[PDB]
């Protein structure tokens, strides 16, 4: 009883979290997926407190406790 | 008689591995670590006073280390204390 | 029976990131395709296929020489 | 670079506007006006 | 008892987390202490560290020298903006000053 | 733009306060840059504090605790 959910085991195709366009590659500084150079550049610009946002909409933030 | 010297040799032979460093030059960099740890503690300490708060959490040192460190500094020092505190929750 | 491995299928593209093989899709067919061939054989390839071992499995052959 | 863009785009048949320094440096080049906001032109934060 | 794996280990580290949050917890910053305080605070004083001990060995090698010694730190505190606005009110023994002539004294 | 709200006469009025008798029309604007420079910190400071709160509104006491720890501590308030 509420114990039938069912997790998965396979390949993820993992798209860009900042756009929605699939995205090959991430970052060691702030680990987002991203398309191209416009998309790194706005990430590597960004104000701070929104870089840890776009993990959160993801999930896995992992904030502090 | 307690010193960070232990420390401060082995972050030294991780940086440039082949360098020493002098004894009075061990003791200006040991005074460093105790100043910074200070002053870092008791903004911590005030900062936790002013909030009602009786507890100096990773929020506390976080927002410290905010206060203390200019810009770039401040930056990666967030960065790297955010990166140990989730290793270890992790292990 | 004759096989070929034409790639790996894109659905395990992204296992790991930097595998190398080609990623190819999965063919949006049939997966039994039955087609007829007339096709021409000339006796001098008999014959050639009957004396030497040809082409498959005749590996000594890139040396060259004799 | 300006003065040599305009004679290549004056002289030179095989020199588009596309190969220009401000053509690289335009709206209509980045995805993320077109993310954002969309093909036509920016905001002049007008009320609607 | 299950084998004491050291708290800095535990955390990556070089510094000693343990020392650190006695120092917190006996050092009065606060009656209460959490893991997570000691783990961040020794970080940054790690991060600190490595900084000037790089620009110092920099600094060293400039003048071909195997041994940091004071002069070396003063030197390396000085020629980065960040680190002399941390240490801008600090004075370092042995350090000396950084070689400055104005223009006006130069020769005309 | 609001920095130019810190008009000449408010400049020239503080000036005179200070005991000065003669002020320079480049004052105007160094005047202006130092007063931005001075309240940047200030300002990030009391916001630090306000956001450490989990607080929206900045306080008299958040500016009053980032006016101290830049040593320029100020009584009335708090």
């Amino acid at each position: 009883t509420n114990i039938e959910s069912a997790p998965s085991l396979a390949p993820m195709k993992h798209y860009c979290d900042v756009t929605g366009l699939p995205a090959p590659y991430l970052d060691p500084k702030t680990r987002l997926r991203y398309h191209n150079k416009e998309i790194f550049a706005m990430i590597r610009n960004l104000p701070q407190g929104m870089g840890e946002q776009f993990l959160e909409a993801r999930g896995a933030h992992t904030v502090l406790k | 008689k307690e010193s960070y010297s232990v420390y401060v040799y082995k972050v030294l032979k991780q940086v440039h591995p082949d360098t020493g460093i002098s004894s009075k030059a061990m003791g200006i960099m040991n005074s460093f670590v105790n100043d910074i740890f200070e002053r870092i503690a008791g903004e911590a300490s005030r900062l936790a006073h002013y909030n009602k708060r009786s507890t100096i959490t990773s929020r506390e040192i976080q927002t410290a280390v905010r206060l203390l460190l200019p810009g770039e500094l401040a930056k990666h020092a967030v960065s790297e204390g955010t990166k140990a505190v989730t290793k270890y929750t992790s292990s | 029976g004759a096989c070929k491995r034409v790639g790996r299928s894109d659905a395990y593209a992204t296992e790991f990131d930097l595998e190398a093989e080609e990623y190819v899709p999965i063919p949006k067919g049939e997966v039994h395709k039955k087609k007829e061939i007339v096709q021409d054989v000339t006796l001098h390839d008999l014959d050639v296929a009957n004396a030497r071992p040809q082409g498959g499995q005749d590996i000594i052959s890139m040396m060259g020489q004799l | 670079i300006r003065s040599l863009e305009n004679d290549l785009l004056r002289y030179d048949k095989t020199f588009s506007y596309d190969m220009t320094l401000d053509a690289q440096r335009d709206w209509s080049k980045s995805l993320l006006h077109a993310f954002r906001y969309g093909p036509r032109p920016f905001d002049p934060s007008s009320q609607a | 008892r299950a084998k004491a794996k050291t708290r800095s280990s535990r955390a990556g580290l070089q510094f000693p987390v343990g020392r650190v949050h006695r120092l917190l917890r006996k050092g009065n910053y606060a009656e209460r202490v959490g893991a997570g305080a000691p783990v961040y605070l020794a970080a940054v004083l790690e991060y600190l560290t490595a900084e000037i001990l790089e620009l110092a060995g920099n600094a060293a090698r400039d003048n071909k020298k195997t041994r940091i010694i004071p002069r070396h730190l003063q030197l390396a505190i000085r020629n980065d903006e960040e680190l002399n606005k941390l240490l801008g009110k600090v004075t370092i023994a042995q350090g000396g000053v950084l070689p400055n002539i104005q223009a006006v004294l130069l020769p005309k | 733009d609001n920095i130019q709200g810190i008009t000449k006469p408010a400049i020239r009025r503080l000036a005179r306060r200070g005991g000065v008798k003669r002020i320079s029309g480049l004052i105007y604007e160094e005047t202006r840059g130092v007063l931005k420079v001075f309240l940047e910190n200030v300002i990030r400071d009391a916001v630090t504090y306000t956001e450490h709160a989990k607080r929206k509104t900045v306080t008299a006491m958040d500016v009053v605790y980032a006016l101290k720890r830049q040593g320029r501590t100020l009584y009335g308030f708090g």
